[PDB]
């Protein structure tokens, strides 16, 4: 009946962006006003779609893709935006139609011998298409001779891990991620807002 | 050769912010990976940002690079007597077969006695 | 590949009870666990989505859990209009791998099958093929075995069955064994009778006629 | 209201190909991912192969590889599939299935009627009706033999009998051709005022045979 | 411990060929992912990439001097050194050895990043 957001921003464990975890919205009631009033997001940008005007906007489906990145990477999150992250973890298109929400989680997301847990996808032969997941770990070949799956010249290895240390500048601190999309078919509405 | 482009020099108070510039093209910072150097007086250079907007252990996260298009940036968030020094983007020219350095910008803080 | 494995592969179960089949990931596959109800004839219908979740329309009745690598679809009362084969498929990456299925019957009181046997008509016997035809109508569970004697002589490798899908109302199956011959050996011999073992028999019913009267 | 119609199957001998199509409706097609789906009689689902919104990035599953290919046409909204060198095992019925977003080939969240392929060297024939001719209560029938390729349909009285109707799933002979029966039962007293035929009906060659069964 | 050892005569006869030496301590040279490449900088001007070494003998050197330079690799001596022929006061920098990453062999892995440095010797182009 009451949509289930709180399994997704209040989720004990979030997942890396390289393998970022999307859930599906479905036949539910979708109350966004504690968002909008919640102070506790440092990015609540919404693409193609105002946050006041969604108590009155019905959507076939709704999707929620959440994963960890760090803050100088939140602007990427967005449609039009290049990087490491935009590049080789998760792409939206210029057509998106939803919000990103973001909030720092340092207090969680890091140990004081740094939080490795968290990767991301360094290197790759081409960029992703939008809402594309890679979770490959083949050694990325950037040069003439091949790799035999061990790193060498010209031979690395497409994830990295973040640092992640409670001392690391608001730029370097680990950020969680909520980014909702919205579809909407010629199709019947089962998600509606209230 | 002067294909990446820096201004020469940038100066701001100690505590605020500064951001260095480095323009190039497709060929270079376009399609190549930019790196950013701190050089001393009398010193040779040492590696401040690597593959874009990564941090080496032992430099302050007071730094961090930024790339978008056929331009770079280097950011200095507070600004510290300790940071007077030139700053050098490089990155890999695919025309010229050659790793290029920009002509180096030379940061002064302000505050100073 | 990423590979399902459900259990059991089928059973049986009294209207009303809680039936729970499971799922088991070879890897772990977060939550990206699909069930769907097949009827024979038509298509898949899904019912659960993300492991939890009820598809639009679907009853309070059935439900999903599970995270990881084990997973398990429950009805809690079970119903005739259940009757189906239960599929479970990850999403989680390519390709798309489907579970084993889980067929499920509706425990029902042991009926005996009513055997009757059917000559060739007399418009196919023009064509040169005969086809005799045994039929056991309505009876449960499932198991049953036919067996054909052409003058004595044990018959195989020259007949075909088909089994009715379980009534939703009577909760019974029906079965249809044909013996095809040429017709110049259904004119060589004279009895013809298929001989059913069930459950419900306390001995074999065998239906017989005499090529002829 | 998404709209998925599958078109392009029927019969095929072995080694040749065959062309499906998709046609979807009330959707983006151009946005979205296209899936392709079949299921073979008396087996379980088997995912084929997946496109990109744009037609760049194809995915199949190792039974079809380098003997499918997968294709679309954003402009005529139709999504095809290549089947070259098809054999017994490829006969099924495949369902096209919308996808994910983008290039997010993880989700089917519609799925078409879907047409059927029937890889056979026989050739389409109409069925033989014979009358299964007819205790407290008696059995008749009719066997419907040697038709190519599936489906039939039989209705007993023209849908005024449905009570005991069992229409058996058909049998596939080893002359390439199928085999069914449909049989009713019925209290003996009746057998004599009141008539039984049944109506089969085989689409694929235009067959409708209405058929009087009567006792001996 | 990864430093790299500068040795070179300061002064060089124009026309003549001039002759560097950047000797590794603190592990080998032919070890990680590594480009060994060689910089000069004016004095009060920008730095200049001169060439680069890899792999067992690979070279690709600077278009603009790529006929006059010569890169080689003494892994006995445990060491790599410069030649510049027929040099003019053009030539007259701070000449620098340093290591670039290309792998994932390389410790840190600092990819694309010129690791470690060499202290830079003073190299004046002049008869007098
Ligand atoms: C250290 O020093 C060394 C030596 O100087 C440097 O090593 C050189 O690095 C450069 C750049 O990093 C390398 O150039 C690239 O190499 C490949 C060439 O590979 C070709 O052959 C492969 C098999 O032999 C093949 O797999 C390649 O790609 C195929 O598949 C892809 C996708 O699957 C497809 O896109 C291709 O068309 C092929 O089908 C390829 O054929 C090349 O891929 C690189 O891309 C160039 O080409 C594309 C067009 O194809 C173009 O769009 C790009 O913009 C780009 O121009 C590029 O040529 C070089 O090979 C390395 N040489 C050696 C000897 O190692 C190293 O970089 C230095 N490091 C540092 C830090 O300084
Ligand atoms: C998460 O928990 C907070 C309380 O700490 C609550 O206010 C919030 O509504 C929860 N999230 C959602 C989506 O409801």
């Amino acid at each position: 009946n009451l949509c289930p957001f709180g399994e997704v921003f209040n989720a004990t464990r979030f997942a890396s962006v390289y393998a970022w975890n999307r859930k599906r919205i479905s036949n539910c009631v979708a109350d966004y006003s504690v968002l909008y009033n919640s102070a506790s997001f440092s990015t609540f940008k919404c693409y193609g779609v105002s946050p006041t005007k969604l108590n009155d906007l019905c959507f076939t489906n709704v999707y929620a893709d959440s994963f960890v990145i760090r803050g100088d990477e939140v602007r990427q999150i967005a449609p039009g935006q290049t990087g490491k992250i935009a590049d080789y973890n998760y792409k939206l298109p210029d057509d998106f139609t939803g919000c990103v929400i973001a909030w720092n989680s340092n207090n969680l997301d890091s140990k004081v011998g740094g939080n490795y847990n968290y990767l991301y996808r360094l290197f790759r032969k081409s960029n992703l298409k939008p809402f594309e997941r890679d979770i490959s770990t083949e050694i990325y070949q950037a040069g003439s001779t091949p790799c035999n799956g061990v790193e060498g010249f010209n031979c690395y290895f497409p994830l990295q891990s973040y640092g992640f240390q409670p001392t690391n500048g608001v730029g370097y601190q680990p950020y969680r991620v909520v980014v909702l999309s919205f579809e909407l078919l010629h199709a019947p509405a089962t998600v509606c807002g209230k | 050769q002067s294909a990446l482009t820096q201004p020469p020099s940038v100066s701001e108070a100690p505590r605020q912010r500064v951001t260095i510039s480095c323009s190039g093209s497709s060929s270079n910072i376009g399609n190549n990976a930019v790196n950013w150097y701190q050089q001393f007086p009398g010193k040779a250079p040492k590696l401040l940002i690597y593959y874009d907007d990564l941090l080496p252990s032992g430099v302050s996260d007071r730094f961090s690079g930024s790339k978008s298009g056929t331009s770079a940036s280097l950011a200095i968030s507070g600004v510290q007597s300790e940071d007077e020094a030139d700053y050098y983007c490089a990155a890999w020219d695919d025309s010229l077969n050659v790793v290029v350095f920009g002509g180096g910008t030379k940061l002064t803080v302000l505050g100073q006695p | 590949d990423i590979q399902l494995t459900q259990s059991p592969s089928s059973l049986s179960a009294s209207v009303g009870d809680r039936v729970t089949i499971t799922c088991q990931a070879s890897q772990d596959i977060s939550n990206y666990l699909n069930w769907y109800q097949q009827k024979p004839g038509k298509a898949p219908k899904l019912l659960i989505y993300d492991a939890s979740n009820l598809e639009t329309g679907v009853p309070s009745r059935f439900s999903g859990g599970g995270s990881g690598t084990d997973f398990t679809f429950t009805i809690t009362s079970l119903q005739p209009e259940d009757i189906a084969t239960y599929y479970c498929q990850q999403y989680d990456n390519l390709p798309l791998t489907f579970g084993g299925g889980t067929k499920v019957d509706i425990k029902r009181t042991v009926a005996a099958p009513s055997v009757f046997i059917f000559p060739p008509s007399d418009e196919q016997l023009k064509s040169g093929t005969a086809s005799v035809v045994c039929l056991l109508n309505n009876f449960y569970p499932r198991e049953a075995k036919v067996q054909w004697k052409v003058d004595n002589a044990l018959q195989s490798g020259n007949s075909q069955e088909s089994v009715t899908e379980q009534d939703s109302k009577d909760s019974t199956y029906s079965l249809s064994s044909t013996l095809t011959l040429s017709k110049a050996d259904y004119e060589k011999h004279k009895v013809y009778a298929c001989e059913v073992t069930h459950q419900g028999l306390s001995s074999p019913v065998t239906k017989s006629f005499n090529r002829g009267e | 209201q998404v709209q998925l119609v599958e078109s392009g199957g029927g019969v095929v001998q072995p080694g040749r190909s065959l062309r499906l199509s998709c046609a979807a409706s009330g959707f983006t097609f151009s946005t979205y991912a296209m899936h392709w789906v079949r299921q073979a009689p008396g087996k379980g689902l088997e995912w084929v192969a997946v496109l990109s919104y744009d037609g760049s990035n194809k995915y199949y599953a190792d039974s079809v590889k380098g003997r499918f290919t997968i294709s679309r046409d954003n402009s005529k909204n139709t999504l095809y599939l290549q089947m070259n060198s098809l054999r017994a095992e490829d006969t099924a019925v495949y369902y096209c299935a919308k996808g994910g977003s983008y290039a997010y080939y993880y989700y089917m969240d519609v799925w078409g009627k879907g047409t059927t392929v029937t890889v056979s060297s026989a050739s389409t024939k109409g069925p033989s009706v014979f009358p299964l001719a007819p205790g407290g209560t008696a059995a008749l029938g009719c066997l419907v033999k040697d038709y190519f390729p599936e489906p039939v349909t039989v209705s007993w009285n023209s849908g005024a009998l449905t009570s005991g109707v069992h229409t058996f799933p058909a049998v596939l002979q080893s002359s390439g051709l199928y085999s069914l029966s449909s049989v009713v039962t019925v209290p003996s007293s009746s057998l004599g005022t009141q008539t039984y035929i049944c109506n089969v009906n085989h689409k694929p060659s235009n067959t409708k045979v209405d058929k009087k069964v009567e006792p001996k």
